[PDB]
């Protein structure tokens, strides 16, 4: 189906603890496969999946080559930053921004990412015409009217279209035991008596991939929308993720609740009971 | 300033199962800043040897992290996560629960 | 593969 590629990266001052601190990130979907830490011994990107070792130095060289001049320009994106918000440089702040891919199964653009923010929100980001750009505030609108100056966007919109899914495609043949395989979600559910009046019934999906997932409980065939707790999806660590929903019931009524699993790995919608 | 409390959930690998080796996880996700503080303890005390997946962030902005650690569950051992965050008026503890 | 071209805000 569609796929996607993403760089992460996050720069946060430290006043008087040297210099911002610079990590960035890369995956393909789900995946993590490269990662770059400026407060590492030796600053270089190193892989952190499979299929991206057979890169040759090369690849790595231009990488962290890059990289280390992100990190520069956010540093000088963080001291513009206080002058257009006239902040103080004893305070710590925080420069995110990510940009990247998705194509369809045909391996064509299907849309193309480029936003940053400050300290939590939204500042600047690409329109999905990879040719306009989106400001929050008056101060962003100076980066805009910078920007369409220089005509960033071109730039941008000409990556994004060819190199981002050129090597967004490779990646998926190389990896494709892996980046094309879906692990469909191993599923039960657990009952747990809170009281002689009620239980929790709890509905579990472990070890699946992509993270995407929809998980619903049903009381009479209806969905169970402002009574579900639903916990965030997790990584196991493997690789795989995990998430659970759970719904307090009236003991007896157990029967009468269903739990409903869907998943990219699942050729059917799952459907689950709670069977003693 | 917006200031965002981190979600915490305490969890293993796999299924626990008295005597056999697995992964004990204290994800944290949702928060911002991104200075945090997290430890794992077994009875209390705190666990050398943990390591943590690299910063990286949700659509909407908020930071998560994976702390992680090799260990044997029991019917005994207590194991816990705690966290420090600035929206914290101080460390917060949660238990690991092998049905959450 | 990183896109190359350094911008500032």
């Amino acid at each position: 189906g569609s796929h996607s590629m993403r760089y992460f990266h996050t720069s946060v001052s430290r006043p008087g603890r040297g210099e911002p601190r610079f990590i960035t990130v890369g995956y393909v979907d789900d995946t993590l496969f490269v990662r770059f830490d400026s407060d590492a011994a030796s600053p270089r990107e190193e892989p952190r999946a499979p299929w991206i070792e057979q890169e040759g130095p090369e690849y790595w060289d231009r990488e962290t080559q890059i990289c280390k001049a992100k990190a520069q320009t956010d540093r000088e994106d963080l001291r513009t930053l206080l002058r257009y918000y006239n902040q103080s440089e004893a305070g710590s702040h925080t420069l995110q921004n990510m940009y990247g891919c998705d194509v369809g199964p045909d391996g064509r653009l299907l849309r193309g990412y480029h936003q940053n923010a400050y300290d939590g929100k939204d500042y600047i980001a690409l329109n999905e015409d990879l040719s306009s750009w989106t400001a929050a505030d008056t101060a962003a609108q100076i980066t805009q009217r910078k920007w369409e100056a220089a005509r960033v966007a071109e730039q941008l919109r000409a990556y994004l279209e060819g190199e981002c899914v050129e090597w967004l495609r490779r990646y998926l043949e190389n990896g494709k035991e892996t980046l094309q395989r879906a692990d469909p979600p191993k599923t039960h559910v657990t009952h747990h008596p809170i009281s002689d009046h009620e239980a929790t019934l709890r509905c579990w999906a472990l070890g699946f991939y992509p993270a995407e997932i929809t998980l619903t409980w049903q009381r009479d065939g209806e969905d169970q929308t402002q009574d579900t707790e639903l916990v965030e999806t997790r990584p196991a660590g493997d690789r795989t993720f995990q998430k659970w929903a759970a719904v307090v019931v009236p003991s007896g009524e157990e029967q009468r609740y269903t739990c409903h699993v869907q998943h990219e790995g699942l050729p059917k919608p799952l459907t689950l009971r709670w069977e003693p | 300033m917006i200031q965002r409390t981190p979600k915490i959930q305490v969890y293993s690998r796999h299924p626990a199962e008295n005597g056999k080796s697995n992964f004990l996880n204290c994800y944290v996700s949702g928060f911002h800043p991104s200075d945090i503080e997290v430890d794992l303890l077994k009875n209390g005390e705190r666990i050398e040897k943990v390591e943590h997946s690299d910063l990286s962030f949700s659509k909407d902005w908020s930071f998560y992290l994976l702390y992680y650690t090799e260990f044997t569950p029991t019917e005994k051992d207590e194991y816990a996560c705690r966290v420090n965050h600035v929206t914290l008026s101080q460390p917060k503890i949660v238990k690991w629960d092998r049905d959450m | 593969r990183r896109i190359y071209d350094l911008i500032e805000l």
